[PDB]
Order: structure tokens, then C-alpha cells, then sequence
RNA sequence: GGUGAAAUUCUUGGAUUUAUUGAAGACUAACAACUGCGAAAGCAUUCGCCAAGGAUGUUUUCAUUAAUCAGGAACGAAAGUUAGGGGAUCGAAGACGAUCAGAUACCGUCGUAGUCUUAACCAUAAACUAUGCCGAUUAGGGAUCGGACGGCGUUUAUUUUUGA
């Protein structure tokens, strides 16, 4: 779960919404950026591969 | 509506002064960055446009923030003096040193003043090119 | 014809020295072909300090006097009359300048 | 210039300011240093919101009553306000910036070094610390100059000694050992079998994270 | 260090290579101590230290590739284990 | 008996398509038919099957890897970062 | 903001200034010097790993195995070229603002290639000590870096030897 996580790090086939079973980035040679964090009200920002 | 204290306790404020070698700002504020409490420069004292950077508007601007300031219910200052520094000259303005001294001709305290300038540790290439300014 | 036996810069036994920004114009030189000086100036005039002394914040004290240093390009430095031209015989003398300590 | 501003772009918003005290940790003697401004309490607008989040620029001096220890400031940050008072803790230590250029100057050697440390309870902050050559007082030579493998040395001591020391504190007893200077001598009388190292001191202090609120542990030592 | 040691063995003392010839004279039980690579199979690795358990043999990882340990035993080919049969004026065996 | 001197695996494509175009598909098609040394058994025997599928021809694993090579430096740049980001954060 | 002085540009959708936190890339100020190392070009933050080198010491070892080199070969600042990554700051070309009779410039605000790095090319510089390499002799001095030797003292060390 990307919560669990520290910033910096790179994924890939990430859920747009918990349980669509991966949406984002899923191509060849591609990932995604986690950037920070937000504990209350629990929300992470990302950075895709397009900026 | 201001709060009072005892006459023997004061109250204490600091200004930040920014005195370029083009202009100088004068502004006091309360010992933070928040509230602030007055600030008047140079081009709303001066019209003849050369003496912007003056010492003369230093102590014009700096009689009025002394006025504005004591009715405000300050007494007392500390100074935050600043040049442009990093990659610029690190010599505070002219200005600077006649608008410090002033402050104790319109008899307001002042105490504890210090110079902030941000000086680099090894920064990045800094204008003008390889020959300077070559005139 | 050679002007200088150290050719000005003062470096025998290296192949160069990092240059650096002439303070006054930002021009480029290397650190060892510049006039360097060093400054320990008060932070106001003893004129000032009297004002200051009077409203002493604690006891009586006196505000830490400043120290700098200044690095310049040659054309630039004796255009400020930092340093000037100098005699044939006496460009070849290293002192420097004695202090008088009475000024008459 | 009147004439320039040719695209061009209820007063005195005073009337709504309010002055709070502020008040200082346990050791220092002195626990009020000023007044604070923010607008009056009111509707769309609590006044404890812009009070839980400042910080104040305080000189050790002003606060200790004592002009020896004039050359370090330091900075508290606000935690909780009651009734027109302010209760901080510490913050961070500084120098002057002009003290710092007297410290340095030519023909010397100078040693510098840098640690983090973190203690046994949560608590994760830095350490700096400098050091100078000594003369000898029937010395000739002009230079005293060090050697490099002998300069090595002397870090590997110094960064060992600050670990040692701030591994087992917490954060009062950690600034008790700062306002004597206690880091300062140790270092001075473990290295003086290879060389004097005169002039220790450790420049400044900052914090990096924090552990959980803790209420009690603010009200238990601050405020008696 | 270790390499040191170990190629003063091959000259002095006797030395024998390889799984099978190991694991023979392991169960005869006259080693004195194994050797073994960093990328060999799980189950070879977990099978040949119940050995030694059972014998009462000390192990050693060594850190390197099975392409390195051949070169360090002084042979042109791979290998993964090996086994001490005795020392000859070396030390090994002291730690 | 050099057979060439410069053209070497791109010579099959005779004078066509314009030389800078062979000279730059010589990067990939050299290091896309080569052998490398696998990291389970040791062998030298590990070739390409599809287009980011890698095979050893004695131990019968097989591994994900890059395009045209086995690695490629963004993946192994990362790798060892976040190893030693993760040791850091759990210290 | 910026200049000798103006002017572009930006602003109550808050400039400028203040405090805390985060990201990116470059660089290791002060100490730093008539001081060091390398064949030269060049080389300055800590620690770990890897290999290399001069001088010194030596009643160890081989025994002339040596010096300079036409053709031949390795390295070779900056700018420049070909593909990726990265692209904070400066900044060729270029656009605007001023000065000027004109100003395709010197002064100001931006800004592309480039300035960084990976894999390959190029082999020129006031690449300057304008002073080729090896060997012998020739005048006085005080400073300075590394090693060794001798000596009355001082300094502070679980000290004494040693360090200085
Ligand atoms: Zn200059
Ligand atoms: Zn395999």
C-alpha cells in the first residue's frame, strides 16, 4: 500500500482508487515519483511520467 | 486600546532596514517577520530622483516611521541592517549608516543592532561574464 | 623584454590555480595574481558610538567591529588608487608600507 | 516620483490587533522577552491558529543575565498559549555572524567536523563544532603548521567524543551540558597529548524531527 | 587474508574439490573444514551445512563467486566446495 | 582476411538505407546477439529469447531484463539507491 | 528592479521583505602561503576498498644490464561533433530597453545551443621558465618542505619512552 512507503521511491501499476487493480503506469520502461505525504486526511501526491 | 505596562518596563520592536547602493527601505515590524508595523522608502520623500539612494531620504524616511511608531506604542528597537550580499557587494548603502544613527536624534531607544547579510559558501557563477563590467 | 622575474602572479611549481571575481568589476583572474586586502572596520564611527553608549542596552559596551576582505583585478585596483605605479628600482621591494604610530 | 504609476494597481487595520506575553523554558532565569501581534479573535478566525505556528529570535544573553556567553543566540518556537501567555521550548542555538570571522585567521590550521545524533527517546538533532591551532609561547617559527596524517586523527577523537556523550540525555539535560561548555574542554584536555587544539566550540544547533506532542512533558517542565 | 591462507594450503597440504568428493569424505569423517560459495543453490547450501552439524565440522562462507574461489585454489575451472583434509603450517584452523 | 573494416554486422543491408541509420543500429544489434555470463550457475550461457526475456541454457531460469542488454543503467542506478535509502530508514 | 542618470520587466489574484519545511543541479569559501603532488594537461569535504610512487635507512641481492632517439606509440585545457540522461546557476545566437548623428557594441531585463554527466570522436593553445635530456667543476648567506643523526632544557600525557 502506498502509504507504507517513504518518499522518494519509484512504482509502477499504481490503483487510481484502492481496489481498481492497477491503472496508472504500466508500460515499457515507465514509473511514477511519490513526492510527500499528508497523515491527516490521508492523501499521497505523485508525479507521473508526463510531468 | 493599546496595551500599557509599568513605567519602568519597555517595549521592544525590530526594524529591517534595506539599504541597497539604488535605494533604502525602512521598516520596523514587531521581533518576528509577521505584523507589520510601518515601512515608508526613499521615493515617496525624495522627488528630485537623483538622491534616491541618499542619506538625506534615509533620515526623512526615517523621521516619520519614528513618528508613526510611538503612537503605535513602541519605545524601543532592535535594527536589522542588510546589504544585497550573496553574490552582491556585502557593503551596506550610505544611506544606512545616516538613517541608524538618526533614530537616537528623535530619541527613541534603540538596542542590540547587528548586520544579517547572506553570504555564500561556495555558490554558483555570478553575472557580468569573464571580463566584469568593462566600463 | 621581461618587466617582472615572477612574471607578476607569483606561482613556480604548479600548473595553475583556480581564478576567482575581481570584487569591484566581477571580472575573472587567478587567486594569485590579485591584490588582496584585509579590513577591520568598526561597525559605525566612534561618533555614533556615543549616541549608542548613551542608551546602553546592558552596562557599557561596545558593538564588535567588522572584518573583510577584499579581492581585486590589477586595472581595476589601481584605478582606486589602492596601489600605484612605482619606480624602476623600487617596483623590486616587498614590504609593506611602515605605519607611522604618532602621525606627527 | 508622484507622477510615475501610470497603469496604476476601511483603513487603520489596528483597531483589530491584540499584544499576547510570551514565556520561556525552565533553566533560564528570565521567561519574558516581549509582545506579539495578531489580529483579534473572532468569527472565520480563531486566534490560537496564528499563535501555533511562530518562532522567536532571543538572544542567550538577554535571557541568561550574563554578558560572557554575548556571542550565541538562539531561537524558541511556540507550542501552546492560556490566557494572554505564551509557553516554548527550545529551538536552535546560533552564533553572531560577526564572531565568526574573528575566530579565523592567517597562518593557523584549522578542523572542522559535523555528526547527527539521535538519543534513546525520539529525538533527532545535529551537532557542529570547530577548532584551532596553539601557538607555543617560546615559539620562533612563524607558520604552525600541522601534518595531514596527524590531522586525521584528531577528527576521528572529536567525532567520537560528541556520540559518546549525547547518546544517553535527553533534551534539558542535553542544554544543561551546553551552557557550561562541557563538549568545549573535554575535547581540549583528550587531544593535547598529540596536539593543543585551542578554541572549541560548538557553533550551532538544529532539529530535524520531533517525536509525539506530549502534553504533559511540555507542562512538566515549563511553567513552575 | 583469507585468500592468503588458503593459498599456502595447496601448496604445502592436500586439498581435495568439488560436491561429490566432498560430501564423500565429509561422511567418512576425517575434515576439518569446508568451504562454500555464494551462489550456489539453496538446497546444496542447506544440505551440506546438516553435514557438518552432524560431523561437528566448522563452516565457512566464503564471500566471493564460485568462479572466484577456483581462481583463488589456483585452478583454471569453476567450483563451488571444497574441503580441508589437514593444514599444512598455516593457521586457519585457529579461528 | 578481415572481410571489412568498418561495416562489420550491419553489412547485410548491402547500400541501403542510408549510412547513418546502419552505423546506429550497430549499438544495439551488436549487444543484442552477444552471451553473457549468468549470475545463478556461473555459466557463460544466457541469450535473448523475446524482446525483455532473458534464459540460461544450463540452469533453465529465466529472468526479466532490458530491451537489447541484460541491464540497463537506470534500473541498476535505482536499485542500489533504494537498498540503501530502505537500510537508513529502518536504522 | 536597474544606471553616471533614465527605461524594459513585475505588482492589494499582495510586489519586496520575514519565519518553518521540501525538491533540483553545480561547487567544497574562510584556513590558503614566494607552501605540496604529478610526465604534462592538471589535482583541495569525510570514510572504506583497489592498485601505484619519490626521498630517506641499509656491512642484503644481480653485476654493465647504461644515455638520447629518425620512423612508431600512450595521455593530451577550452571550444567543437554524434546519440541518450539531466538541465539549478551563468550564458554564444537572438528579442526587447537605453546612450550615440549612426551603435548590428561597451550599460539593463530575458533567453536557445552550451556550461554537468554516460558511450564514442577531434589532438590544437602566449600547451611560457618564450630557457630540450644525461654527466663534472665553480661564491657567501639566511629562510622553507620530507627523512635521518646528536644534544642541555621545557611542556603536559595510566605520563616515564614518545608527542611537541
Ligand atoms: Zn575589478
Ligand atoms: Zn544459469
Amino acid at each position: 500500500p502506498l502509504s507504507s512507503v517513504p518518499e522518494g521511491t519509484v512504482v509502477s501499476n499504481v490503483e487510481e482508487k484502492p481496489g481498481d487493480r492497477g491503472a496508472l503506469g504500466r508500460t515499457s520502461g515507465n514509473y511514477v515519483t511519490v513526492v510527500g505525504h499528508n497523515p491527516d486526511e490521508g492523501k499521497t501526491r505523485i508525479k507521473l511520467p508526463s510531468g | 486600546l493599546g496595551p500599557q505596562v509599568r513605567e519602568g518596563e519597555l517595549v521592544f520592536g525590530v526594524a529591517r532596514i534595506f539599504a541597497s547602493f539604488n535605494d533604502t527601505f525602512v521598516h520596523v515590524t514587531d521581533l518576528s517577520g509577521r505584523e507589520t508595523i510601518c515601512r515608508v522608502t526613499g521615493g515617496m520623500k525624495v522627488k528630485a530622483d537623483r538622491d534616491e539612494s541618499s542619506p538625506y531620504a534615509a533620515m526623512l524616511a526615517a523621521q516619520d516611521v519614528a513618528a508613526r511608531c510611538k503612537e503605535l506604542g513602541i519605545t524601543a528597537l532592535h535594527i536589522k541592517i542588510r546589504a544585497t550580499g550573496g553574490n552582491g557587494t556585502k557593503t551596506p548603502g550610505p544611506g544606512a549608516q545616516s538613517a541608524l544613527r538618526a533614530l537616537a536624534r528623535s530619541g527613541m531607544k534603540i538596542g542590540r543592532i547587528e548586520d544579517v547579510t547572506p553570504t555564500p559558501s561556495d555558490s554558483t557563477r555570478r553575472k557580468g561574464g569573464r571580463r566584469g563590467r568593462r566600463l | 623584454v621581461k618587466k617582472r622575474k615572477n612574471n607578476g602572479r607569483n606561482k613556480k611549481g604548479r600548473g595553475h590555480v583556480k581564478p576567482i571575481r575581481c570584487s569591484n568589476c566581477a571580472r575573472c583572474t587567478p587567486k594569485d595574481k590579485a591584490i588582496k586586502r584585509f579590513t577591520i572596520r568598526n561597525m559605525v564611527e566612534s561618533a555614533a558610538i556615543r549616541d549608542i553608549s548613551d542608551a546602553s542596552v546592558f552596562a557599557e559596551y561596545t558593538v564588535p567591529k567588522m572584518y573583510l576582505k577584499l579581492q581585486y583585478c590589477v586595472s581595476c585596483a589601481i584605478h582606486g588608487k589602492i596601489v600605484r605605479v612605482r619606480s624602476r628600482e623600487g617596483r623590486r621591494n616587498r614590504a609593506p608600507p611602515p605605519r607611522v604610530r604618532y602621525n606627527k | 516620483v508622484g507622477k510615475n504609476k501610470r497603469l496604476s494597481k476601511v483603513q487603520d487595520p489596528f483597531t483589530r490587533k491584540d499584544w499576547y506575553n510570551i514565556k520561556a523554558p525552565a533553566p533560564f532565569a528570565v521567561r519574558d522577552v516581549g509582545k506579539t501581534l495578531v489580529n483579534r479573535t473572532t468569527g472565520l478566525k480563531n486566534a490560537n491558529d496564528a499563535l501555533k505556528g511562530r518562532i522567536f529570535e532571543v538572544c542567550l544573553a538577554d535571557l541568561q543575565k550574563d554578558e560572557d556567553h554575548a556571542f550565541r543566540k538562539i531561537k524558541l518556537r511556540v507550542d501552546e498559549v492560556q490566557g494572554k501567555n505564551c509557553l516554548t521550548n527550545f529551538h536552535g542555538l546560533d552564533f553572531t555572524t560577526d564572531k565568526l570571522r574573528s575566530l579565523v585567521r592567517k597562518w593557523q590550521t584549522l578542523i572542522e567536523a559535523n555528526v547527527t545524533v539521535t538519543t534513546t527517546d525520539h529525538y533527532l538533532l545535529r551537532l557542529f563544532a570547530i577548532a584551532f591551532t596553539k601557538r607555543r609561547p617560546n615559539q620562533i617559527k612563524k607558520t604552525t603548521y600541522a601534518q595531514s596524517s596527524q590531522i586525521r586523527a584528531i577528527r576521528r577523537k572529536m567525532v567520537e567524543i560528541i556520540q559518546r556523550e549525547a547518546a544517553s540525555c535527553t533534551l534539558h539535560q542535553l542544554v544543561s551540558k551546553l551552557i557550561p561548555e562541557v563538549i568545549g574542554r573535554e575535547i581540549e584536555k583528550a587531544t593535547q597529548g598529540i596536539y593543543p587544539l585551542q578554541n572549541v566550540h560548538i557553533r550551532k544547533v538544529k532539529l530535524l524531527k520531533q517525536p509525539k506532542f506530549d502534553l504533559g512533558a511540555l507542562m512538566a517542565l515549563h511553567g513552575e | 587474508s583469507i585468500g592468503a591462507k588458503l593459498a599456502l594450503v595447496i601448496k604445502s597440504g592436500k586439498v581435495v574439490l568439488g560436491y561429490r568428493s566432498t560430501l564423500k569424505a565429509l561422511r567418512s569423517g576425517k575434515a576439518k573444514l569446508i568451504l562454500i560459495a555464494a551462489n550456489t543453490p539453496p538446497l546444496r547450501k542447506s544440505e551440506l551445512e546438516y553435514y557438518s552439524m552432524m560431523s561437528k565440522t566448522p563452516v565457512h562462507h566464503y564471500s566471493g563467486t564460485n568462479i572466484e574461489l577456483g581462481t583463488a585454489c589456483g585452478k583454471l575451472f569453476r567450483c563451488s566446495t571444497m574441503a580441508i583434509l589437514d593444514a599444512g603450517d598455516s593457521d586457519i584452523l585457529a579461528d | 582476411s578481415k572481410r571489412t573494416k568498418k561495416v562489420g554486422i550491419s553489412g547485410k543491408y548491402g547500400t541501403r538505407y542510408g549510412a547513418s541509420l546502419r552505423k546506429l543500429v550497430k549499438k544495439q544489434e551488436v549487444t543484442q546477439h552477444a552471451r553473457y555470463t549468468c549470475t545463478f550457475c556461473g555459466k557463460n550461457s544466457v541469450r535473448r529469447t523475446a524482446v525483455g526475456i532473458w534464459s540460461c541454457k544450463s540452469c533453465k531460469k529465466t529472468m526479466a531484463g532490458g530491451a537489447y542488454t541484460v541491464s540497463t543503467p537506470a534500473a541498476a542506478a535505482m536499485r542500489s539507491t533504494l537498498r540503501r535509502l530502505r537500510e537508513i530508514t529502518e536504522a
